[PDB]
RNA sequence: CGAAGAACCUUACCUGGUCUUGACAUCCACGGAAGUUUUCAGAGAUGAGAAUGUGCCUUCGGGAACCGUGAGACAGGUGC
RNA sequence: GGUCCGGCCGGGAACUCAAAGGAGACUGCCAGUGAUAAACUGGAGGAAGGUGGGGAUGACGUCAAGUCAUCAUGGCCCUUACGACCAGGGCUACACACGUGCUACAAUGGCGCAUACAAAGAGAAGCGACCUCGCGAGAGCAAGCGGACCUCAUAAAGUGCGUCGUAGUCCGGAUUGGAGUCUGCAACUCGACUCCAUGAAGUCGGAAUCGCUAGUAAUCGUGGAUCAGAAUGCCACGGUG
């Protein structure tokens, strides 16, 4: 399938090789291994890329993280704002979903110091 | 022709009768060794029947309603208990000098309030 | 707050069906997420005051709300009677 | 996040913007039902928020979208 | 199997009652049930009867609330009917309603 | 506080008709549990036996030997002051103490799994060489010794 | 903590908008049939309109259900 | 007794169950004890034993303590007032602690597939299965069920077969990238929970505030009200131990 990214699983089998690139689905990693579908024991250099080429048309229309790791950030962009509907504090720099989580921004945005 | 007994032991809720002759132990459907299987407590249920030997003279069937292992291993025991009370007058002696005729009933003057034993009044040797 | 919003809840409170629970048997099938007509819950929702399930209430047994037992149908404070007359048919010695 | 299936709006505000929207080099509006999310046309001009503590303008102007006006009202000195 | 459910406050009452029925009502159809009883509200009355504000005078009383299933096995007129004639006799509730 | 009611009767083992087996692993439970805490113990009998091959049952009490003290102290300032006067434990606290000397041990012990700890400090104490052996003769090189000072 | 829901909430309090027989409830004085439905205003209290209605005794008297305005008497709160 | 394999529906009264009226254990008779007093031990015999247990009533005397926020009322309140209508909001910050309450420090652990048994409860301002669409918070269809019929537990342990190999992870939800929702005028500078990416302190802390003696604290759960409602508070009985 020749799939888009940055990293390589290093000699793990299957189950955690599959999970261990940097950023699939470890719930849906069940199904997945079935979809194809291969062994739990692959050390996945035995799958030639050909024998994964066989899911090639839905993966080609995944997230696989060189979007969950960048291009992502151009989906929010229609909610982004002031107005209505999911926020400006998106592109403020904050924290986004914690207890008064606007405060927690020390770190984040330029204070650090209590 | 047949005898019979009943237990409450935490919190089963189960019967037994009993049969004239060739000595097994079932719960409904299948043997003893299949419904306690490693349940350390499963030796107890047959044992003051084994005694007076039961392999041609007595025979035993268990039904249950709270299944429940742990308690069941001595509402058994209060159960059959009972049903050899009518089979020999005998044994009464015997289930008494071994403790298998007694069922659960005792507290120690528990705590109520705060002190531990509440009972034990107030003591002295001359006040 | 004491008497209050009773002489504004009396005039509208009995007629809850004919504002929504009754006038929706039509109009309201269409208009809901199962059903997707988009047009219509919006020109439904104008009533406000009335719009139901809303109910300030009425404890009348206490002449004020200092609260509402709903479990009980008497006030936050009410409870001792019911040792002298039985309308709580366990209030007996307590569990502490 | 609660707008929890669609959008919804300050009624008593936008019900009143419009003379303010009919050629909007005109000066700021104002609001203290804070609550106060607002709409798309409403853009090239100044809404403003009652804080509680005082009054803060905000500027509706060119990608307006997103959250409730509460977004840009000081309420205590947050240290 | 319709239930009439009989009660009274006293047992000496709801005891009279179902006594007609295990006979009437059994006539030429079902073996008509009737002592079997339910959760028989045995407990203890309190009421203030204090002449002013002074130590208790809250009389404690005891009841019996004593209740039980009249079992009717098929409707068949030809045996029941007596139990319908019976409603001259008031002070037990019946509550025949299933 | 005058009446002889005291102690803690249980039953025996359910293998080889011992209070001693019972107790021991009704020491070891850290959790309660009991039933398969038995079942491990047993595995214990077991794996102690792996290291000849016979009834090596017959060498728990010669272990245990070793881990019975015969000395407690006890809370005592009656000479205005800390004096300790051990007085003996009577004799069923003799191998009781023991299970709570190897336990102690056993927690942390460092060793293959739960039967192998026991196995093993059990080995350890058939030997001498025991932690709850050491246990032991820590008070009686502390109490035991102060007999000649009391 | 009372608070077992200090963002309609049994309101502290910060206020602004009404009042001080006030929200609730009487005894006489002159009179009324009681309510359903939207449209525009208003932050809520409250404001300005448009249509649709007319019950029971029945001495045609006196009133009921039930709404009024005008009299003199006259209303209240956890304050320890 | 039939089985078309479900107490299914025939079919009858052993017992659990449900339960009303109620009932039976006393130094009763056996050995030791001493004054054949005392009573204390084991036991005939037992469902308890020397109040058999568990609830309960809680006298005078009760701290010059409360309930002074329903008390019940004598002495005394403010009344342009402490009287009554109605929309907003902001309590939570943050240096400080310090504790109450939460946990995370890995194999007497869990992790992955598969296997044996209880119930305490609340229930028409109600509780709702089967059954349809599901990544799931969450939608829909609706039998039913008024007090063993409807439903919410298919406690967690434990047991058989596999996988890690002592390893900061595989476990840590500290939390922050985005995605969504059940209501609402209402939660956002204010929540409550869900789907996937993740990963702040993490490795056994000293001194010294009292838990907890028995069927009792480690251990092992489920329910309830206030109330248009999210308490970790507390509250009560079960059980490996």
């Amino acid at each position: 399938a020749r799939i888009a990214g940055i990293n390589i699983p290093d000699h793990k089998h299957a189950v955690i090789a599959l999970t261990s690139i940097y950023g699939v689905g470890k719930t849906r990693s069940k199904a997945i291994l079935a979809a194809a579908g291969i062994a739990e024991d692959v050390k996945i250099s035995e799958l030639s890329e050909g024998q994964i080429d066989t899911l090639r048309d839905e993966v080609a229309k995944f997230v696989v993280e060189g979007d969950l790791r960048r291009e992502i950030s151009m989906s929010i962009k229609r909610l982004m704002d002031l107005g209505c509907y999911r926020g400006l504090r998106h592109r403020r720099g904050l924290p986004v979903r914690g207890q008064r989580t606007k405060t927690n921004a020390r770190t984040r945005k330029g204070p650090r110091k209590p | 022709n047949q005898y019979y007994g009943t237990g409450r032991r935490k919190s089963s809720a189960a019967r037994v009768f009993i049969k004239p002759g060739n000595g097994k132990i079932v719960i409904n459907q299948r043997s003893l060794e299949q419904y306690f299987g490693r349940e350390t407590a499963r030796m107890v249920v047959r044992q003051p029947l084994e005694l007076v030997d039961m392999v041609e003279k007595l025979d035993l069937y268990i039904t249950v309603k709270g299944g429940g292992i742990s308690g069941q291993a001595g509402a058994i025991r209060h159960g059959i208990t009972r049903a050899l009370m009518e089979y020999d007058e005998s044994l009464r002696s015997e289930l008494r000098k071994a403790g298998f005729v007694t069922r659960d009933a005792r507290q120690v003057e528990r705590k109520k309030v705060g002190l531990r034993k509440a009972r034990r009044r107030p003591q002295f040797s001359k006040r | 707050a004491k008497q209050s919003m009773k002489a504004r809840e009396v005039k509208r409170v009995a007629l809850a069906d004919k504002y929504f629970a009754k006038r929706a048997e039509l109009k309201a099938i269409i208009s809901d997420v199962n059903d997707r007509w988009n047009a219509v819950l919006k020109l439904q929702t104008l009533p406000r005051d009335s719009s139901p399930s809303r109910q300030r209430n009425r404890c009348r047994q206490t002449g004020r709300p200092h609260g509402f037992l709903r479990k009980f149908g008497l006030s936050r404070i009410k409870v001792r009677e019911a040792a002298m007359r039985g309308e709580i048919p366990g209030l007996k010695k307590a569990s502490w | 996040r609660s707008l929890k299936k669609g959008p919804f709006i300050d009624l008593h505000l936008l019900k009143k913007v419009e003379k303010a929207v009919e050629s909007g080099d005109k000066k700021p509006l104002r609001t203290w039902s804070r609550r106060s999310t607002i709409f798309p046309n409403m853009i090239g001009l100044t809404i403003a928020v009652h804080n509680g503590r005082q009054h803060v303008p905000v500027f509706v102007t060119d990608e307006m979208v997103g959250h409730k006006l509460g977004e840009f009202a000081p309420t205590r000195t947050y240290r | 199997r319709i239930r009439i459910r009989l009660k009274a406050f006293d047992h000496r009452l709801i005891d009279q009652a179902t006594a007609e029925i295990v006979e009437t009502a059994k006539r030429t159809g079902a073996q008509v049930r009737g002592p079997i009883p339910l959760p028989t509200r045995k407990e203890r009355f309190t009421v203030l009867i204090s002449p002013h504000v002074n130590k208790d005078a809250r009389d404690q009383y005891e009841i019996r609330t004593h209740l039980r299933l009249v079992d009717i096995v098929e409707p068949t007129e030809k045996t029941v009917d007596a139990l319908m004639r019976l409603d001259l006799a008031a002070g037990v509730d019946v509550q025949i309603s299933l | 506080r005058r009446r002889v009611i005291g102690q803690r009767k249980i039953l025996p083992d359910p293998k080889f008709g011992s209070e001693l087996l019972a107790k021991f692993v009704n020491i070891l439970m850290v959790d309660g549990k009991k039933s398969t805490a038995e079942s491990i113990v047993y595995s214990a009998l077991e794996t102690l036996a792996q290291r000849s091959g016979k009834s090596e049952l017959e060498a728990f009490e010669v272990a245990l030997e070793n881990v019975r003290p015969t000395v407690e102290v006890k809370s005592r300032r009656v000479g205005g002051s800390t004096y300790q006067v051990p007085v003996e434990v009577r004799p069923v606290r003799r191998n009781a103490l023991a299970m709570r000397w190897i336990v102690e041990a056993a927690r942390k012990r460092g060793d293959k799994s739960m039967a192998l700890r026991l196995a093993n400090e059990l080995s350890d104490a058939a030997e001498n060489k025991g932690t709850a052996v050491k246990k032991r003769e820590d008070v009686h090189r502390m109490a035991e010794a102060n007999k000649a000072f009391a």
